[PDB]
Parts: C-alpha cells; structure tokens; sequence
DNA sequence: CCGCAACCACAGAGTTTGGAAATCTT
DNA sequence: GAAGATTTCCAAACTCTGTGGTTGCG
C-alpha cells in the first residue's frame, strides 16, 4: 500500500496507522522497498522502539528481500507503547554492511486499539 | 459437564456457525477455480490477438522490406 | 459395538484415508491458487506484447503513408 | 462530575483440525 | 458387493473482535 520515506533515503515502506490493536492484524501489509539494488533473499527485520519500552515484542518481525522488496506477512505488535506515545520502529536490511532506516513514531500500540466511544 | 443447558446450546451454535464456515471456503475455493478459467480464457483471446499483430506487421513489414 | 476390534481396525483404516485425501484436497487446493497468480502473470505480460504490437503497426501505417 | 484513553476480563461469532459416519467411485 | 476415496457431521481447541467494569487524568 503507498509507502513513505524513512529516516534513510534509500528505502521506503508502507505507511502504518495511527494506533493500532496490540497482536491485531494490520489493515495492509507491511512491506519495505530499496531504491538502492539489493540483493534478492537478503533478510530484514523490524524492530518497534519507544521511550518506556525498549524494544517490544513483534510477530512476523523477519523477511526475505525479493525483487528489491520485502513484503511481511501478518507483521504483528505484542508490546505495548504506553499512553499518548508512539513506536519508533528500526528496519535493518542484512547486507554487507547490514544497513539501517528508521519511521519515527510511527505506531500506537494499545490493548483495545481503536475504539468507539463509550455510550454513557 | 456434557448435559448442562448450556453446553447443548454454546455446542449447537457453534455448529450452525461451522456450516456457514465450510459453506464459505468451499465457496471461494469454487469462486478460485472461475477465476482460473475467467484468466484462462483471457490468455487464450490475448494469445490469439497477438499472433494477429504479429503477422500483420510481420506483413506490412514484408511487402516494405522486400519491396 | 462401536468397540469391537473388527470395527476398530475398519475405523483405522478409514481414518488412514481421510488423512491422505483431506492432504490431496489442500495440495490440489493450493495448486490452483498458484495456477492462479501464475495466469495473471501471463495475462498482465501478454497485454504488454499487444501494446507493443499496436503501437508498432500504428507506425508503420503512418510511414507507408509518409 | 464527565469523557478520554488504557487495562483487564471475558462473552460469542469465526476458523482450523480430526475422528466418525454417510456417500461416492472404481 | 468390497475397498478406498471424498464428503458431511460434529466436537474441541483456538483465534478474532467486541463490550463492559474501572481508573487516573485532564
């Protein structure tokens, strides 16, 4: 789904929702994209960071590239990123050198996600 | 327990529930295979159009070419 | 009785083969998908091919002409 | 007080998995 | 008919949202 630039102007990646359902499946898949050439089967992962919690736990946080794409399947949230904060993911393409890119605040991890207002 | 009143009724809904699942799948698989013909047929019609273009231009070609 | 070795041994077997035929049924299953995908691969690939063709009989229209 | 945003539990609809029977096909 | 294959029935184990009870904190 569109994408957006990371910290790095070598990848981009599919923009995220705001706040989402901790271990909820996402609305599209996520998926990181090299403008640069990369190596087919060089692995990615992503890790979700934030103030409070270090790193938190992820689902599906490890890829296979594949035509200078790595797309993700059911990318899932386990950790939380506390009231009002954001998690700072860090994409880590293993190459020779391994490369780093960087979407800040990108997510909201909550245990109910959004939610419809309540009736009272 | 097996006879509460309960279990009887959590256990039939869960099964009318399964019928709609099973009917589900077995459907999309079905809806798959048209999918799978609908293309087939689009190759078949494409391939034939395209080895029209092919020989027309091969033509034209021909009588400019050799003159 | 639903306990009785002979049915015992009859349900086995039974059991035996809706294993393997459930197994045909996913494989066969996941075959079409692929079949699938594979297709409109093809199909998106062929619809380029005309294009080209198309384009290139437009041409050499417009140059017996010129 | 109230409503918002978070947590926790925890119903209830869906699904997937697997052994019995029925139904088929050979 | 006989044997194996396929399908239909269900039960059980889980997975996928939702809603209700609570709570600090504007």
């Amino acid at each position: 789904g569109e994408l957006v630039r990371t910290d790095s102007p070598n990848f981009l990646c599919s923009v995220l929702p705001t706040h989402w359902r901790c271990n909820k499946t996402l609305p599209i898949a996520f998926k990181v994209v090299a403008l640069g050439d990369v190596p087919d089967g060089t692995l990615v992962t992503v890790m979700a960071g934030n103030d409070e919690n270090y790193s938190a736990e992820l689902r599906n946080a490890t890829a296979a590239m594949k035509n200078q794409v790595a797309r993700f399947n059911d990318l899932r949230f386990v950790g939380r990123s506390g009231r009002g904060k954001s998690f700072t993911l860090t994409i880590t393409v293993f190459t020779n050198p391994p490369q780093v890119a960087t979407y800040h605040r990108a997510i909201k991890i909550t245990v109910d996600g959004p939610r419809e207002p309540r009736r009272h | 327990d097996k006879h509460s009143d309960e279990y009887k009724i959590r256990r039939e809904r869960n099964n009318i529930a399964v019928r709609k699942s099973r009917d589900k799948a077995k459907m999309r698989n079905l809806e798959t295979q048209h999918k799978v013909l609908e293309l087939t047929a689009e190759n078949e019609r494409l391939q034939k159009k395209v080895e029209q273009l092919s020989r027309e231009l091969s033509t034209l070609r021909n009588l400019f070419k050799q003159l």
